[PDB]
């Protein structure tokens, strides 16, 4: 879309074949732009729904990492009440060598690991009641997660 | 290369806690659950050599669907008696505010913050007798 | 056409000044020396403190490549 | 067709272990390693100065290698 | 008894020479022992020693290529780095010698000596080079006449 | 894996460099007849006799032939200086290879200097040892 090469690249590998579980792929006429689905991981908290998120990569990508974010609601110690996710790679920790593919899969294992060891109020209460927590996070997914387009 | 608007509105945000010091223009989501973004509160201290001298004016502002691309609403919580300002209730008319009325994609919540303020300036108004102090609008 | 392995590992295509790092990973010149500046003084792969003057050319590569753009004969630049 | 790129420049055939040098020439492995215990610590083909510690796995020909394998096997 | 049981840099070294042979010099590997070569160089046109061709003979030690090649000359030639006996003065065939050079090389460097005769090495052909290039030319052009002259 | 004969040639060259070099004692010695021959062929050489024997100290010289298949082959040797010694003719001193160990099952691992030395080992044989000689320095005639 005049717009450079990786980019048009991590496209056509993504869309021609995607990941266990996650729903990518651009926009009509904001190339740079990408809608996403993440199943909720088997035998995880969210087990049920599926999340809405957003991606985008910023005109110095890959230099800069891809912003992104949740547009779901969801109990998580790393989602935030606007879903600003938050994880290294994302923030201060990116390299250039990593890929959308790469980001993808790290919110994902993100939601089956998560990490409370972080800590944010969710970051108390989740440790502090580990299974107390979970109802909170399965009510969410039960709640947000299913029965949205 | 085309920001959307939701990262777009995100910029502002976390830019809105930072500040520009130099205390006067500020703002602020109105409530953070609100993941659409969509409403927002302003702040602008007054001009000084003009009748808006240090004054504490709350604004509240829009960002529809389509922003940045289309201006956004902006509306007057603390009275105020200034070109544009309808007197009723605060509404600002975007013909009229030529950072509205020709707005930009490049421009935003500090930008429109900013000029009014520019605006309070103004000859226009820096005369122009103000309702008493802090005391305004209801809706 | 465009294999891999004949691919920055940061610019996704062919290769034009190949590098090869202490650990030993090889970028595209012009890519590698952005990180180094923008990024950080470490390996986009292994990320092991990493300056611009460790870096080697990786010339066997620089062949293989013209090899290639010879043979296969593929887009361009030079 | 092997074609000379993939050799050993001390070995002259086809690379099994590409190690790359400082002054930027690969080399198998093995190779290298003989001459540097028995000829002397010195690049062989620039004669700059050179030791074991200094090799590195050139990891990209290993691929253009594989590559190449299984697609021509030899 | 077969041939090899070579070592396959040699075989190959070997097979590129035959196929695209250094330009004026032959050379060949002794179909009895495929370590010996048989070589022939023609002497350089502008050298003194233009009109004639020169036998020498070439030899794998077992850990070529770690250690040189062994050359010499056969015909016999006036030149500061061939001695009585043939033998040769070359860096590369002492201690410049690398793994990377080859038999290729080798005979590039030889011819080239014939070319660019290297009178300070430091002997008295050298001397004589140095003290009186003219006579020094004369004698190598006439030996060159003597043996270097259809050893056909 | 074992491997890779020597030619001739260089096999020579490294004979003579030894030759000049080193030697153990003075012992026995060896070097080209003519040294601008550049085909190598013909050497000389030469041995003391040794202690306790009547070849005491006098000093033989010999002559040694390497044709074309040296060392696979032994090479010829004769002596200049006269010697009464089994293995040697009392006409020509000719060393005849036969009967005389060295030449007669000859290693191509064999050299100018073993065959040197093993001549004056045999100096030592009891069959030898106290054997008449002719007067010291004659040399055979031709």
């Amino acid at each position: 879309a005049g717009l450079p090469r990786r980019i048009i690249k991590e496209t056509q590998r993504l869309l021609a074949e995607p990941v266990p579980g996650i729903k990518a792929e651009p926009d009509e006429s904001n190339a740079r732009y990408f809608h996403v689905v993440i199943a909720g991981p088997q035998d995880s908290p969210f087990e049920g729904g599926t999340f809405k998120l957003e991606l985008f990569l910023p005109e110095e990508y890959p230099m800069a990492a891809p912003k992104v974010r949740f547009m779901t609601k969801i109990y998580h110690p790393n989602v935030d009440k606007l879903g600003r996710i938050c994880l290294d790679i994302l923030k201060d920790k990116w390299s250039p060598a990593l890929q959308i593919r790469t980001v993808l899969l790290s919110i994902q294992a993100l939601l089956s690991a998560p990490n409370p060891d972080d800590p944010n109020d969710v970051a108390e209460q989740w440790k502090t009641n580990e299974a107390q927590a979970i109802e909170t996070a399965r009510a969410w997914t039960r709640l947000y997660a299913m029965n949205n387009i | 290369v085309k920001v959307p608007r939701n990262f777009r509105l995100l910029e502002e945000l976390e830019e809105g806690q930072k500040g520009v010091g130099d205390g006067t223009v500020s703002w602020g989501l109105e409530d953070d659950e609100d993941m659409t973004l969509t409403r927002w509160t302003g702040m602008i201290l007054g001009p000084p050599r003009t009748i808006y001298e240090n004054r504490i004016y709350s604004l509240k502002i829009e960002c529809g669907p389509k922003y940045p691309e289309a201006p956004p609403f902006v509306r007057f919580v603390t009275k105020i008696n200034m070109n544009g300002v309808n007197s009723s209730n605060g509404v600002v008319d975007p013909r009229a505010i030529s950072v509205l009325a020709k707005w930009q994609n490049s421009y935003s919540i500090k930008v429109v913050l900013q000029e009014l303020r520019r605006l309070m300036m103004s000859k226009e108004n820096m005369k122009l007798p103000q309702p008493p102090e802090g005391q305004c609008y209801s809706n | 056409d465009i294999p891999d392995y004949l691919c920055g590992k940061i610019s996704f295509e062919l290769m034009r000044e190949p590098c090869i790092t202490p650990s030993g990973i090889t970028y595209d010149r012009k890519d590698i020396e952005e990180h180094l500046q923008r990024v950080g003084h470490f390996n986009p792969v292994t990320r092991s403190p990493l300056t611009q003057e460790q870096l080697i050319p990786n010339l066997a590569m620089k062949e293989v490549i013209d090899a290639f753009i010879s043979e296969n004969g593929w887009v361009e630049d030079y």
